[PDB]
């Protein structure tokens, strides 16, 4: 519970706290969609170029596929923590322990696909 | 050719036996940890260890064997204790010395009782 | 659930088969299961070796030319190759004598293997079917008996396809015949056949059908002697298996002696790696066998045996009289190999190699010429030359082999020494007076009387595992140079530069490197790459055991605990994990003096048979 | 704060830290009268009232002149807290146990730790500083508070009447029975937990085990359906002179003695 | 939770007592030695294993026992300062 | 009677003698006593008091006279070195291998009866030494 600036000055608590994780007035579906795009669109980033396949025509679909077993395995992970420790973090009245984590954790893998697949979009076009 | 053969079976079965299986394996050995029978048989006190040892009780009361076991209990072993405790009074009242006031049952009383309830079968309220 | 620490694991797993800590399959019919699962998976694993040598292999091309073709093992897919390495790797070679097995058994097609495959998964199957239902009744398997009845039946199996057979008369239906009809398929000429450089299948098959035979009388001879004189006073698993332990590392030593010497697989010698790889692995198992009974000899003293006046109590009395004079032994063998090996390592630097102290293994050379050699080598003992000499593969000693083997003689006798002093020191020292009531493994007896650091007998052998290795590295180096110098043709190089350590350095260790190294470069990569990234993998791991050797807990322990901290503190994962679940905790003491000594041993047998493959390829 | 700690209660991030411990490790209980050593031993109570939980304590003036410290205990992470209550005579300064410098207050004083180590050592250090009833509380998740160190108000130092001994074995260390004597018990692996006649029972046992001479040879048991066998051995006259047997032997060896 | 015992050859040093950073250690009236006061160990739940009393004891060997048992860790045995199992 | 250090002494050690003396007897019924495992096998006791081996080490032949032991281990020995001697150095049977003509069966039954012969006069001063 120490203060810093970095972690309890107003701008470190409205920006963690406005970040998908902890937004208010987001659903768990909103919360993994966000935090999944995110991560898909930079996950398409470190593979298509810096890769086996870099200078192929098809270096940003193989860096697609990459990204998306990337959030597929992540989102495997975050269902196995699910499972295992149900986190109850974000779970609503009732309900059962750990589901707000793991609706987190599915529609995190559907962003990740989502924003893995328009960074693959912005790379073939443009 | 040579090469044909090991290489279809390899591309179906080397990603499935490295990947599904390795990822499989750890998985479930995750969750092996978080189950309730994890280590049962190593941990002590352990429900299924402790059901396990009541149904080896009831069965041996059940079903006594003609063949002579290990005692449990070393005393356990003696046919007639009451004889042993006799001879040993018999004994003792041959050796006392002079007219000592202990006797023999109160002594072994006192050897038998023990006080360490942090000892595990007496953590259990046993 | 999971509310436990990362100590759990290392902790279970530790004693995980400890199965006499198991009271759920405590009784010996589990132990029985245990050991047919084990076999299931020998012969699933020998399934594995035949099904991609039949699979992927040159065996048809293999018997035919056994000194033109290399075997190979299976066939490599590794999807990182690139293009060139794909074309330049045709598979994976053969480091082991399975072909010149497979050969000398009379497989002759790649169907005889595939069906051999089919018959070992087969019999895993069965071995599972019987681990299924451990009972009393399975107890009766085995036995000596059995055991020679498998050599009568292995006989039988060489004679059917002893290279004679096709010349032998059915002796079972037009009766034994002449004695040249039996040699057909049962001889004994003695050594090697010349050709195939080999025993012959004929010798091999009289030699099982006699063990066999022999094997039946002794055991019948043994259960008389349980007849009148019937004591089984001291009955242990741990006993048993340090029992089995021993004779089974006395036997597999013996077997990698007598099968360089002597080999039993057709064209063996030929391939000159496989014959190194096969000594070097054999030994290294056989000293892991035995120091394993001696480990369960002394857990056996740890927490099975009862004091009395037997032949352990004698040994538990004067402890201190066998811990003594192995110290002596090993103090002098070591002060003695030491100094002269530096002695001539100050002779050969200072420019007079002719000043070292050799001297003359004239016990082993008597021996040699007297009972072993048929012609005149050394003249002393026994001049006399043989009319009919029979073949072998026993090297010819020299000045360096005496010191050799007194090297190896100080590390047998400190391995002993560790691992009788731990045994007998379980029963208690004057630092612990009373260990016998602590287990055969624990961290420590705390800071206090001085210190008791690696005081637990299971420290014992964490302790002689590095003499055992160090052992085994030492006469594995001794008979690596050797044959190396026996197969380049040198033999005077080995018998001057072996005097001195800086000839060991030198000759064989930065010698035999230098192709090994050139796996990989600049230039390219060739079939040596996977063994030179072996070999700095194999570092790696030796270096990770320094670390869990060099430091220990309590330092790591603070270390995890602020990276709990920095977890813990973190954003987006404190919501997520509190540490209560699997709670990350150091490694204990003991399982990280095991892990320690784990990563060393792993990066020792790693690192050389990548240069063992290197060198002699 | 949310970046600076976990938004959820301590509670929401616990999970099911109990019922899982109770399965993960049963072994981990404690024993009927935690603080104390016998039943009928006052046990003094104690309340949130007296001593709240850390998290409802904000610039209490019982706390000392502390200025906050990353080496605290795990706020909403950990639950249970270890409390001290000592008083003072005078405002001096003293070390933490998480390390730094705090600053005592005139009279009562209070403070918070995660580990009960961290509280003796404070009370070390403080009793060195001549101070006199310090208190040592642990607050539990739910908030039940269980009084510690002195337990029945004399501090372990002193002998107090009342104190039962408690994992007091009535010899020497060496005394105790050997593993492989206690095989196949409860005690085999902890032979220290045995007690002095199972010890003594043991002990006996392998001495008469060693004396074959006189050792009976416990006939085999009839398990085949078939007949008995008749054999060529008389069990009840080998019964009967080992009777005779054993009582001459008591008898010399208690004239030995 | 590790194993603490007491045996009879304690003299009632209040030594162990004093060293124990977990206050395991406590001082029982006894009839057997001279000081008329023995050692007994009924908080073992709080004991690390650090096995400071073994070292501050003065007899021939250790009259107080700490044996240590990996297989029955606590979070009180395992000096946990960041992971609560309550 | 305010009880004794020591009186506590004599009674563990009077309990231990009694135990130690009353389990070897029939009344404790312990696994380790069983026929074949730690006792001397009902009716055949090994040796007594001093450790004198009895007839009853021998097994089978535990009742065959000191006189028909010692004539069976010299003619087992006689027969044993003649087939030793013939096999080896008198007429070689090697060396009749090598002729290309089998074994003499009658050399090798005489040389498997040395060790009969060394166990033989083992039991024969064995059953002398016990007057049988
Ligand atoms: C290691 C490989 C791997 C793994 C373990 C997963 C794992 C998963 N994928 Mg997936 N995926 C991968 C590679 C992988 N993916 C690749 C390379 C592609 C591109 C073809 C996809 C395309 C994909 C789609 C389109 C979907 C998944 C979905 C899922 C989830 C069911 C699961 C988390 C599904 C999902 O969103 O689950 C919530 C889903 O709809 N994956
Ligand atoms: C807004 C949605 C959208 C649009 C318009 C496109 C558009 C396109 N995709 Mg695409 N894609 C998307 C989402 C989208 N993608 C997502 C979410 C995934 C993950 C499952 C993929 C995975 C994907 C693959 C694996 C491939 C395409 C390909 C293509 C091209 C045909 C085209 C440019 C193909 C391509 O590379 O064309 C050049 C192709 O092989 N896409
Ligand atoms: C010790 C056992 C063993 C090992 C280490 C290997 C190793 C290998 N095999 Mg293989 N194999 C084995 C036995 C084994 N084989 C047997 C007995 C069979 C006959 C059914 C096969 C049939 C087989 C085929 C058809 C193919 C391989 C392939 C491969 C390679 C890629 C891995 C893979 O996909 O395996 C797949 C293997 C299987 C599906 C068969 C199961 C393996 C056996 C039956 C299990 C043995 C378990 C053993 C007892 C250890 C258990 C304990 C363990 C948990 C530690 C690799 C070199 C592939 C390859 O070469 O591609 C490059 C391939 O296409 N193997
Ligand atoms: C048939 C032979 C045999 C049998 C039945 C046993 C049976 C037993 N041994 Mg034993 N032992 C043996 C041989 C045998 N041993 C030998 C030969 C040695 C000498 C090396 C030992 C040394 C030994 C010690 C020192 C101890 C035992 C113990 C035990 C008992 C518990 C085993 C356990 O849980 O270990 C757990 C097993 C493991 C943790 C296996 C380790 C896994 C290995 C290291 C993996 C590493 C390989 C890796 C794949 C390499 C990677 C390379 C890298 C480059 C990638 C059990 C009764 C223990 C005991 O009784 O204590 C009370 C004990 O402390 N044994
Ligand atoms: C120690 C005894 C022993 C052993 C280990 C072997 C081993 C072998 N023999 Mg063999 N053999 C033996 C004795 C033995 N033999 C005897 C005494 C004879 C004379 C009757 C023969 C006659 C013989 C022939 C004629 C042939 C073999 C062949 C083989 C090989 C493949 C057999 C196989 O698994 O498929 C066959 C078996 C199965 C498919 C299933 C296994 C049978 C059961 C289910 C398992 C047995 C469980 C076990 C006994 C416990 C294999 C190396 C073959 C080969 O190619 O070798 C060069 C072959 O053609 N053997
Ligand atoms: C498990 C034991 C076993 C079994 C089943 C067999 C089986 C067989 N042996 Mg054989 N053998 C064995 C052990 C065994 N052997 C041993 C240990 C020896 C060493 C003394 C021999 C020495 C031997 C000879 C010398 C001959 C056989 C022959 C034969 C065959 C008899 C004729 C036939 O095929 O009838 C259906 C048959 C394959 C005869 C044959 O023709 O085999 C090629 C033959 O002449 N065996
Ligand atoms: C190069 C490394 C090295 C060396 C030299 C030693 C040396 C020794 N270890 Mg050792 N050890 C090592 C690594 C090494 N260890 C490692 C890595 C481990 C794993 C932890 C162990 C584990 C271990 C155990 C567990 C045991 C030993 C033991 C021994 C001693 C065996 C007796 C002996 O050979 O005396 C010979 C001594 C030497 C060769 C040391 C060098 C002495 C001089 C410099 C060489 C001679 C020069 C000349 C002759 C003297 C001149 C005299 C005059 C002119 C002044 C010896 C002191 C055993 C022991 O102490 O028993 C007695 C024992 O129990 N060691
Ligand atoms: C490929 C793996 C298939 C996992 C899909 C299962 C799934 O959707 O999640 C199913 C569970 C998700 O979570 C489970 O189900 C409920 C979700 O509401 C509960 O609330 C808990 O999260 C848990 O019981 O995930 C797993 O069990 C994944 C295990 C991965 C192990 C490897
Ligand atoms: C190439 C192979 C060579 C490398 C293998 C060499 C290993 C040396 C052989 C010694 C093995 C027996 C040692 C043993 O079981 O006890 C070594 C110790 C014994 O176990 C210790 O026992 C102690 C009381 O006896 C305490 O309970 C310790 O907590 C417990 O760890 O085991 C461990 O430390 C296991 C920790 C590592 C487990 C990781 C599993 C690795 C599996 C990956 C595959
Ligand atoms: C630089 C910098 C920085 C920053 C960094 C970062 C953090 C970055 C990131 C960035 C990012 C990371 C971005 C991202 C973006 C994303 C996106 C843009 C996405 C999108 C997606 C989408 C749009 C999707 C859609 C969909 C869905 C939803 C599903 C279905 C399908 C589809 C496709 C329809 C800082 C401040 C630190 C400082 C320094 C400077
Ligand atoms: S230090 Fe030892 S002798 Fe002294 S009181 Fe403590 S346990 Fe007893
Ligand atoms: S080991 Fe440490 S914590 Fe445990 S009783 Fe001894 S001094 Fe106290």
């Amino acid at each position: 519970q120490i203060r810093s600036p970095i972690s309890d000055s107003r701008f470190a608590k409205n920006f963690i706290g406005n970040t998908a994780f902890y937004r208010e007035g987001l659903e768990n579906w909103q919360r993994g969609l966000e935090i999944g795009m995110a991560h898909g669109y930079f996950l398409v980033g470190p593979f298509t170029t810096l890769g086996p396949l870099r200078n192929t025509p098809e270096a940003a679909t193989v860096g697609l596929l990459s990204a998306c077993a990337v959030i597929g395995i992540v989102s495997v992970g975050g269902l196995l923590f699910g499972a295992t420790v149900k986190p109850r973090a974000f779970d609503k009245d009732g309900a059962t322990a750990g589901s707000g984590f793991t609706e987190i954790i599915n529609w995190h893998a559907v962003g990740g696909l989502g924003g893995a697949g328009f960074c693959h979009l912005l790379l073939t076009l443009f | 050719a040579y090469g044909d053969g090991p290489k279809k079976w390899g591309a179906v079965l080397l990603p499935l036996t490295i990947f599904g299986v390795g990822i499989t394996a750890m998985g479930t050995f995750v969750l092996y940890t978080f189950s309730e029978d994890f280590f049962w048989a190593f941990v002590p006190g352990s429900k299924r260890s402790m059901e396990l040892e009541k149904k080896k009780k009831e069965m041996a009361e059940k079903y006594p064997s003609p063949v002579v076991q290990h005692p449990a209990d070393p005393l356990a072993g003696l046919v007639n204790r009451a004889d042993y405790e006799k001879g040993l009074e018999e004994a003792w009242d041959k050796v006392k010395p002079k007219g000592s006031t202990v006797t023999v049952e109160e002594k072994l009383k006192e050897l038998s009782t023990q006080n360490n309830p942090h000892y595990w079968r007496n953590a259990i309220k046993s | 659930y999971g509310r436990c620490a990362t100590q759990r694991y290392f902790q279970v797993l530790g004693n995980i088969h400890d199965i006499e800590l198991n009271e759920s399959l405590n009784s010996p019919q589990a132990i029985q299961a245990l050991s047919f699962g084990q076999l299931s998976v020998i012969l699933l694993w020998l399934a594995a070796y035949t099904f991609h040598i039949g699979w992927s292999g040159n065996f048809e091309a293999f018997i035919d030319n056994p000194l033109g073709v290399q075997p190979i093992n299976h066939f490599v897919l590794d999807p990182h190759y690139s293009q060139y390495k794909v074309d330049t790797t045709i598979a994976a070679l053969t480091n082991h004598p399975i072909y010149h097995w497979l050969m000398t058994v009379g497989f002759t097609s790649n169907a005889q293997i595939y069906r051999f495959t089919l018959g070992l998964e087969i019999t895993a199957a069965v071995m599972l079917v019987l681990s299924l239902a451990p009972s009393v009744g399975l107890l009766s398997m085995g036995g000596l008996e059995v055991v020679s009845w498998i050599s009568i039946c292995w006989a039988g199996h060489l004679v059917n396809f002893a290279p004679g057979a096709a010349n032998l008369t059915n002796v079972v239906m037009e009766g034994p015949g002449s004695l040249g009809n039996l040699m057909n398929v049962l001889t004994f000429n003695g050594g090697i056949q010349l050709g195939t450089q080999a025993l012959a299948v004929s010798d091999v098959a009289h030699h099982h059908v006699a063990i066999g035979i022999v094997g039946l009388w002794i055991s019948a001879l043994l259960r008389v002697s349980k007849y009148a004189w019937n004591f089984n006073t001291q009955s242990s698993y741990h006993l048993d298996l340090s029992l089995s332990l021993t004779v089974g590392g006395i036997l597999t030593s013996l077997l990698a002696q007598q099968a360089y010497v002597y080999p039993a697989l057709s064209y063996l010698p030929y391939d000159y790696l496989t014959t190194t790889s096969l000594y070097v692995h054999h030994q290294y198992i056989g000293a892991f066998l035995a120091t394993g009974g001696f480990v369960h000899g002394g857990i056996f003293l740890v927490r099975d045996y009862t004091l009395s006046n037997d032949l352990v109590g004698k040994l538990l009395a004067t402890k201190a009289t066998v811990i003594s004079t192995l110290s002596w032994i090993t103090l002098f063998l070591g002060f003695h190999a030491t100094g002269l090996y530096m002695h001539n390592d100050a002779m050969a630097a200072f420019g007079v190699p002719q000043k070292q102290i050799i001297i003359e293994p004239v016990f082993a050379e008597f021996i040699q010429q007297v009972f072993f050699l048929g012609t005149p080598v050394y003249g002393l003992g026994s001049a006399a030359v043989s009319s009919t000499p029979t073949l072998s593969f026993l090297p010819i000693i020299s000045g360096g082999d005496f010191l050799v083997h007194h090297a190896i003689a100080l590390g047998l006798h400190t391995t002993v020494l560790v691992l009788i002093k731990g045994a007998l020191d379980s029963q208690g020292s004057y630092l612990f007076p009373d260990k016998q009531s602590f287990g055969y493994g624990f961290a420590c007896d705390g800071p206090g009387r001085g210190g008791t650091c690696d005081i637990s007998t299971w420290d014992s052998f964490y302790l002689a595992f590095f003499w055992v290795n160090n052992t085994v590295a030492w006469f594995t180096y001794y008979f690596h140079w050797k044959v190396l110098s026996l197969w380049q043709s040198s033999t005077a190089v080995f018998d001057e530069n072996s005097l001195y350590l800086m000839g060991w350095f030198r000759d064989y260790l930065w010698q035999n490197c230098a192709a090994l190294l050139s796996g990989y470069d600049s230039l390219g990569s060739n079939d040596l790459a996977v063994w030179a990234w072996a070999f700095l993998l194999a570092h790696l791991a030796w270096a990770t055991g320094f670390m869990f050797l060099i430091s220990w807990r309590g330092y790591w322990q603070e270390l995890i605990d602020t990276v709990i901290y920095m977890h813990l503190k973190a954003p987006f994962f404190n919501e997520i994990w509190s540490a209560d679940v699997v709670t990350p905790v150091a490694l204990s003491i003991v399982q990280a003096r095991f892990i320690g000594l784990a990563h060393y041993v792993a990066g020792f047998i790693l690192t050389y048979l990548a240069f063992v493959v290197g060198a002699t390829s | 704060a949310v970046p600076n700690t976990p938004k959820s209660s301590p509670d929401t991030l616990a999970g099911n830290r109990t019922e899982a411990s109770a399965v993960s490790r049963p072994y981990d209980k404690f024993n009927v009268n935690y603080p104390l050593s016998s039943p009928d031993q006052a046990r003094t109570e104690v309340t949130t009232k007296e001593i709240p939980r850390p998290e409802d304590l904000v610039d209490s003036p019982k706390f000392p002149l502390f200025g906050g410290s990353a080496n605290g205990y795990m706020s909403k992470a950990t639950r249970e807290r270890h409390a001290i209550t000592w008083t003072a005579k005078e405002e001096t300064t003293f070390e933490m146990p998480t390390s730094g410098w705090a600053m005592m207050n005139k009279g009562e004083n209070l403070c918070y730790f995660r580990k009960k180590e961290q509280c003796i050592a404070l009370c070390k250090q403080l009793r060195s500083m001549k101070i006199n009833d310090v208190k040592i509380y642990r607050l539990s998740k739910d908030g039940t508070v269980t009084f510690l160190h002195p337990s029945d108000g004399v501090f372990p130092e002193k002998v107090n009447k009342g104190r039962v001994p408690v994992n007091f074995r009535p010899f020497t260390v060496c005394q105790n029975a050997k593993q492989g004597e206690l095989k196949f018990t409860e005690y085999w692996t902890k032979p220290y937990e045995a007690d002095a006649l199972t010890t003594l029972f043991v002990k006996a046992r392998v001495a008469a085990y060693n004396d074959v001479v006189n050792l009976f040879p416990l006939p085999n048991p009839k398990l085949t359906s078939g007949p008995a066998e008749p054999t060529s051995v008389d069990y009840d006259a080998l019964t009967k002179e080992a009777m005779e047997g054993q009582k001459k032997r008591i008898e010399a060896a208690m004239a030995s003695v | 939770a590790h194993a603490v015992k007491i045996y009879d050859t304690c003299i009632g040093c209040t030594l162990c007592v004093r060293a124990c950073p977990t206050d395991v250690i406590e001082m029982v009236p006894a009839t057997v030695n001279a000081a008329k006061q023995v050692a007994s160990t009924p908080r073992v739940e709080d004991c690390v294993g650090c096995k400071r009393c073994e070292t501050a004891c003065p007899t021939d060997f250790l009259s107080i026992r700490v044996y240590l048992q990996e297989n029955e860790e606590t979070q009180y045995s395992l000096g946990l300062d960041l992971a609560d199992w309550s | 009677y305010t009880e004794s250090a020591q009186d506590a002494k004599l009674f563990e050690t009077v309990f231990s003698t009694y135990t130690a003396e009353y389990l070897k007897g029939p009344m404790y019924e312990t696994p380790e006593k069983m026929i074949g495992r730690r006792p001397f096998n009902p009716g055949e006791p090994l040796w007594g008091e001093d450790k004198k081996l009895t007839s009853n080490v021998l097994g089978p032949l535990k009742r065959v006279s000191s006189n028909e032991l010692a004539f069976l281990t010299m003619i087992c020995l006689a027969i044993g070195a003649w087939g030793e001697a013939q096999f080896l150095w008198f007429d070689p049977q090697f060396a009749a291998i090598d002729r290309g003509e089998y074994f003499n069966p009658i050399y090798i039954i005489a040389a498997s009866l040395l060790p009969v012969s060394f166990w033989a006069h083992i039991a024969c001063y064995i059953q002398k030494a016990n007057g049988k």
